């Protein structure tokens, strides 16, 4: 919790409830590869149907559309590396005032790692041809 | 009036997998 972190991303949906784009600039600051894998996995679960009930995304949609703001619970998922991590999502309705465009839904996804899993492995590159 | 009110579709259908990889790459133009 708190305002301490960085591993996260946001989504942009048009007036059609469709995804127009995604903002993962934050993940880029994490310096940890696989962001795409974590982003897809988290999004897959968020939009995943809860058994006989509708997906979480739907619940937050009607809530953010009727209230203007919604947030889903913390879900857990396994990455390609078998890593088990949980994350949450929140929908926020936004309507353009200056520009003559339509309102869009901003979906923020926060990553939450149960156990500590960020060892000093900042050493993926080094060479390339013939450095100094 | 309000769009999202019913413009976001009550069904809410997620993507497939080609839309996420495309929006995740970003670039607008595609060098090449």
């Amino acid at each position: 919790g708190h305002m301490t972190g960085v591993e996260s991303f946001m989504t942009k949906q048009d007036t059609t409830g469709k995804i127009i784009s995604i903002d993962t600039s934050s993940l880029r600051a994490a310096g940890r590869t696989g962001w795409e894998d974590l982003v897809r996995k988290c999004i897959y679960a968020f939009f995943q149907p809860q058994g006989r009930e509708p997906s979480y995304a739907r619940q937050l949609f009607q809530e953010v559309m009727t209230r203007g703001t919604a947030s889903s619970p913390s879900y857990r998922f396994i990455l390609n590396d078998g890593t088990m991590l949980s994350a949450h999502t929140r929908c926020k309705l936004c309507y353009p005032q200056s520009p003559d465009m339509q309102p869009f839904i901003m979906g923020i996804h926060i990553i939450d790692r149960e156990h500590s899993g960020l060892s000093p492995q900042d050493d993926t590159n080094s060479g390339m041809s013939i450095p100094r | 009036g309000t769009w999202i009110g019913e413009d976001i579709f009550p069904p809410l259908l997620p993507p497939t997998e080609q839309d996420l990889t495309k929006l995740l790459l970003e670039g607008q133009g595609e060098s090449g």
